[PDB]
């Protein structure tokens, strides 16, 4: 009844076994045999019986060890080992930190990786150089003279220089100087950056990588930028990992110290929650991971497309091209190499994502490269699309539009920034629809498009198509209106 | 602080139960103790073998006489393989069911067969891939067929094995 | 290499186990041709006992390799059984003269070994002499037949 | 020591022996002069405890046997294959074409209302499928499932689970610099399937191949997300016929059915462009029925419609685009 | 590679206990337990429990209460009578089992007829055996 | 670097092997330089070394418990030992052990080398006087031949 | 054996030369009975 049945394994209580064995003894020596309390046979039989209760319980435990439920500890691995899933061991927390540095710290100075500890359990991930890792800048007040500006183009690799004179230390000349610097920076990097830099004329200060509330939010990516007169305060981004593996977590604004204080140090803080470390993996999350493995896709075109869009602080657009037949094809490509085009994804961070590529798939083509350690170190390639700005003119017949009413139309044409690489066609009819949509209902309307800088004769109505590595772009100030 | 796997031999099984002699009434009589000890010690043997009936059936320690049963359920037949490597193939094929053949992934599977530094992998431009072995502990020709299976559909592979660097 | 070192270790271990334990009527085998006696030998081998002799008894069973039991008929002799243990007891039969029991030595006891002159024996054996020997050496039962065999043909 | 799991198998001690050493050790603690003969009070006590102990050994043996593939029965069968992550099917429903109800809205298909077994004839549909029995349940377990991608087992696994109407599949690889003996262009691979659709397998293949369209085959179908196309082939194209000759005790009529249907499984299971071995066919006949029924056996194979003189006993294979198949109205039994 | 050692420990530990027993027995004090459960006395204890006679012998009277006190007569005597120290050798009267030279009239029990073994035949057995072939 | 452990294991095995099989006496040398005795060396203690006992004296002392000494009375010969004899506590010698209960007599174990009256198993070349050319006496090789020598004719 | 090309069996009386191997079935004599020892089995790959 309690052993193996048609519905699994059961468990007997103690009393049933006691009664059964006492009945057996009764049968052995007739109905007259005493078996309760005072019998020596009773004291032997009851003591004997309790042990087999342990044996039955252990046997019942053994049976479930080979079932979807009931497996535990070592035995659990064998069950889920058949499906190629293994527990995770000790893990080390990973994250990134930023710190402001005094105006006087030279660009070329390099922090030693093995001579600092962020806090009681964090250290530098690797060697860090101040140059090429600026994320935000603040310039205010005290800065007459001649100034040099340098920047590495984020698409090409040619350093650009600008020359200016600070004839005045305040007022409209200072405002114009700051505006010139803004125009210099925005022409490189990405247009999203311009949304995060402005001038507070009331205080005559310039903010780089902040928000309207004066909170350092950082630029779109690490860059290099210098001024021969080293003015303001600079901020840099570092990579940090924990000392020993285990469990540890830190919040969005937790890190607050460095034990050996470097000269010129100002402050230090977090930007986002760390990827917390973990202790030895437990059974519950092991089962949970085993359950959610369906979405774990890799090494396929849809998988690589999805992964990039969800693993980069940016990457607004992405597209891929294939050439796998014995020849370079029309588009300049080696015979058996893929092509990946991105927008605003950085170089190092995106490169790490590319380790989802199918093994033995050469890929590795483009204009920019990077090296990643596996152990062995290997190089990967890719390219960044070169934005092309358009100039748009709108003409119509109707009541004159009032100032601040054109804002809706101007922002309405933001759809022009949603074109895809190569396969981007304006379909001016779509623009006509949009301009007639982001407004109150209600005679005639036309749209003209031309590349920036061209003469007015270049205005046309035929749709435009992006080049192989070009992508459409548009600025709010590049919109005009005419009444007819 | 405690092991999650409760399947272990019961600690000090024998002295237990003797603890249930009421008030030392029989203790020191050397006639009842032997009778009780002889019976209880039989359960010791059965209690011990309850573990191996579960411990030894795991694929890690399963002997060839029964490992075949484990492989049979999975469709991996012995063929001409011997016990030490038959265990390896069972692990390799089973692990293949949650794989994607990436460079990082391939290194992980080879890691279980050649220690930490016993393997390295070169990569080539036109689908070429290379495998290097330094500390093989089993004969590789019989394991080779599986080593092909967990690679992309179009891989071009070379295999070279040597002892040490 | 190393396997042979391990083999040496294991053989030495089993040899040492038998030597330490032994059985009283037992001697171990060394790697060389020599044989190693057990402790139960060496103790009784030189001379050692428990002094107070104990009476013989037909219903008794012995379990101790070094005690003397006084048999009597008043011809008293003291007996022992090296191959006696708690794990392998031996039963005191009607008389000890009938296995593992051995008698304590005395300059009277002698008195069981064949004297040089006209001794009576009770299944003696001797090596088979070479055929055709005419000396005073003692022939075997087979030797007689082995030689009578030539006669018949 | 000779009891329990031993690698070579499982050993169970009988009732009698357990008593023997229990008495022996029990005797050792009190000497030979200790009554233990039949009906003695001491013997009676020993029997009771050993019988209670014996059940423990029997229980252990049953547990081990219950979990082996051979001894799997009823619910216990469900648990064992459940450990693999698959479960038996339930009440299945019929599908028809324009008791029943429409499967979805229609404009300028058919689904059964009843839960199970079921108005199923032309010009008045999948019938039956009430409960998925053990025999076919064992068969369905022969497949494999995995989440992997870009690898040969992954491609096979996905197709057999997603592509409707798929029955068989095989893949040929040419991972070299120069065209293989099968004419595959270098650095490309070919997929051949039997049954299934054309614009669906391509969809399934796209989601599971690497980001390098190395497919090659007879027919193509373009897909988009950017546009590309995927290749594949279809084989079908063979039916066989079989004759069997034997000497001994005639096999009535029931056995021939047992022999005949058994053969159909082995021949049918063959891979695409596989080979049939005459020896294997003989082995099946010796195993689909009890041994000691024949002294000689021979099997002859020919394609349908061929003259009787075409019967041959040599091993037979199939081309790249051929699949072996066998049916009834075949398997000519005869006594030599 | 050399992981056969998984069998070596079952011997290494065992020799450890054997060495322990060796040490306690040799260097013990006025015991040891084998795996059989029987006792082995240490030398400094075995020297105590063995048979010791009282050294001063007593004059003989053919009178008788101790097996451990000697008596003198004229030779030493004790009652287990049995003499203890005579003055005669043993090797001179008792034949060694190896290469003996018996004298007088040695006798043995006559073997069974037809035995072809290493036993000793008797003169009255061979003489009987001769007549069979004579016929 | 398990080669390092394998190294030490290799010669530890040899040390153990010589200790177990150290002939009658071997002195294995440990890494500390101390000296380990073979088993048979450790067994001297029971072996009770009966070399010709040092002659009895008056004066001097006995240092070894298990050594024997030879003494002769006014008439007999005996061998004596003082089990309490030890270093740092030697037994002072005396005129005669008969009143020196420090000393005690010892006997001889070997009867072993003599054939028991019951079914002895002789080795070598036993001989007997050529019996009368009979009945129960043991015949000689020549006796049988001489008996048969007349029969061949 | 585990499932799975070609197989043949040859039988001959003990001690005979290799030429005695055949495939025809053997029949016991009037008072003879078949026998076989484990060590008397050999295998050859082809």
């Amino acid at each position: 009844n309690y052993g193996l049945t048609g519905s699994g394994f059961n468990l007997p209580p103690m009393d049933d076994l006691v009664q059964e064995t006492k009945k057996t003894f009764k049968s052995a020596f007739g109905e007259d045999f005493n078996t309760e309390s005072n019998s020596v046979a009773d004291k032997l039989i009851q003591i004997f019986n309790e042990r087999e209760y342990q044996l039955w319980l252990l046997m019942g435990s053994v049976y479930y060890a080979q079932t979807m439920q009931g497996a535990e500890g070592i035995y659990l691995d064998d069950l889920l080992g058949k499906r190629g899933i293994y527990r995770l061991g000790k893990t080390r927390s990973t994250g990134t930190v930023v710190m402001t540095i005094d105006s006087s710290v030279p660009y070329n100075m390099i922090y030693s990786a093995a001579t600092y500890t962020i806090d009681t359990d964090y250290e530098l991930s690797s060697d860090v150089q101040v140059a090429g890792n600026i994320v935000a800048q603040l310039i205010k007040g005290t800065d007459v003279g001649t100034y040099r500006l340098q920047i590495q183009n984020t698409t090409d690799q040619s350093v650009k220089t600008l020359s200016l004179n600070l004839t005045a230390t305040s007022g409209q000349p200072l405002i114009t100087f700051f505006g010139q610097i803004k125009d210099f920076i925005v022409n490189n990097t990405i247009l999203s950056n311009q949304d995060r830099i402005w001038i507070d004329s009331t205080e005559g200060a310039l903010y780089i990588g902040y928000d309207t509330n004066k909170i350092m939010i950082g630029l779109s990516s690490r860059v290099d930028f210098r001024t021969n007169p080293m003015a303001g305060t600079r901020s840099i981004s570092m990579d940090v990992r924990s000392i020993e593996p285990g469990y540890i977590s830190r919040d969005v604004h937790s890190v607050r110290s460095i034990n050996p204080t470097p000269g010129g140090f100002v402050d230090i803080d977090n930007l986002s929650a760390f990827i917390d470390g973990s202790d030895v993996e437990s059974d519950n999350e092991y089962r949970i991971r085993a359950a959610t493995s369906i979405s774990e896709g890799k090494a396929t075109r849809p998988a690589i497309l999805a992964a990039l869009l969800n693993k980069v602080e940016g990457i607004e657009k992405v597209r891929i091209f294939n050439n796998n037949t014995d020849k370079t094809n029309s588009l300049g490509i080696p015979p058996y190499r893929f092509m990946v085009v991105c927008y605003g994804g950085g170089t190092a961070e995106i490169s790490q994502v590319l380790y989802d590529t199918i093994a033995t798939s050469n890929n590795t083509y483009g204009d920019t490269f990077y090296d990643i350690t596996t152990d062995q170190v290997e190089r990967i390639w890719h390219t960044k699309a070169a934005a092309r700005q358009l100039a748009i003119r709108v003409r119509y017949r109707g009541r004159p539009l009032s100032l601040t009413e054109e804002t809706a139309i101007a922002n309405g044409l933001a759809t022009a920034v949603n074109g895809t690489m190569i396969a981007g066609t304006l379909y001016n009819v779509r623009l006509v629809g949009t301009v007639m949509s982001s407004t109150s209902p209600d005679t005639q309307v036309y749209v003209d498009i031309k590349n920036k800088g061209q003469p007015d004769s270049a205005y046309v109505n035929t749709d435009v198509t992006a080049s192989t590595t070009q992508v459409l772009s548009l600025e709010l100030e590049d919109v005009i209106f005419s009444q007819i | 602080l405690k092991d999650v796997n409760h399947i272990h031999p019961l600690p000090d099984f024998v002295r237990g139960g003797f603890d249930y002699v009421p008030s030392d009434i029989f203790s020191g009589k050397e006639n009842f103790e032997q009778t009780l000890r002889i019976l209880l010690e039989r359960l010791e043997f059965i209690d011990q073998k309850m573990v191996e009936l579960a411990e030894l059936r795991t694929t890690l320690n399963a002997e060839d006489a029964i490992l075949d049963e484990i492989g049979r359920q999975l469709g991996i037949y012995r063929n001409g393989l011997n016990d030490p490597e038959y265990r390896a193939v069972i692990m390799i094929l089973t692990g293949n069911n949650s794989k994607s053949g990436t460079r990082a992934d391939i290194i992980a599977t080879l890691k279980q067969l050649f220690g930490e530094d016993g393997v390295t992998t070169y990569k080539g431009y036109n689908y070429r891939l290379d495998i290097n072995i330094f500390n093989t502990c089993m004969e590789v020709t019989d394991i080779l067929p599986e080593i092909i299976d967990m690679l992309p559909l179009v891989t071009h592979l070379r295999v070279v094995e040597n002892q040490g660097y | 290499d190393a396997d042979k070192a391990v083999d040496q270790i294991i053989e030495d271990s089993k040899r040492l186990h038998i030597v330490v334990n032994g059985t009283g009527t037992e001697q171990a085998v060394a790697e060389d041709g020599s044989l190693l006696p057990s402790v139960r030998k060496a103790l009784i081998d030189n001379l050692y006992f428990k002094t107070p002799p104990l009476p013989w008894r037909n219903g008794g069973s012995v379990n101790e390799f070094n005690q003397l039991y006084s048999f009597t008929d008043g011809n008293t002799t003291w007996w022992y059984a090296p191959g006696a243990t708690v794990s392998n007891p031996v039963v005191m039969r009607d008389s000890p003269i009938n296995g593992k029991f051995k008698v304590f030595l005395d300059k009277t006891n002698a008195d069981i070994y064949a004297p040089l002159n006209s001794p009576n024996f009770v299944n003696p054996r001797v090596p088979t002499p070479a055929p055709g020997d005419n000396s005073q050496s003692i022939p075997t039962t087979g030797w007689v037949q082995s030689e009578m065999e030539g006669l018949e043909d």
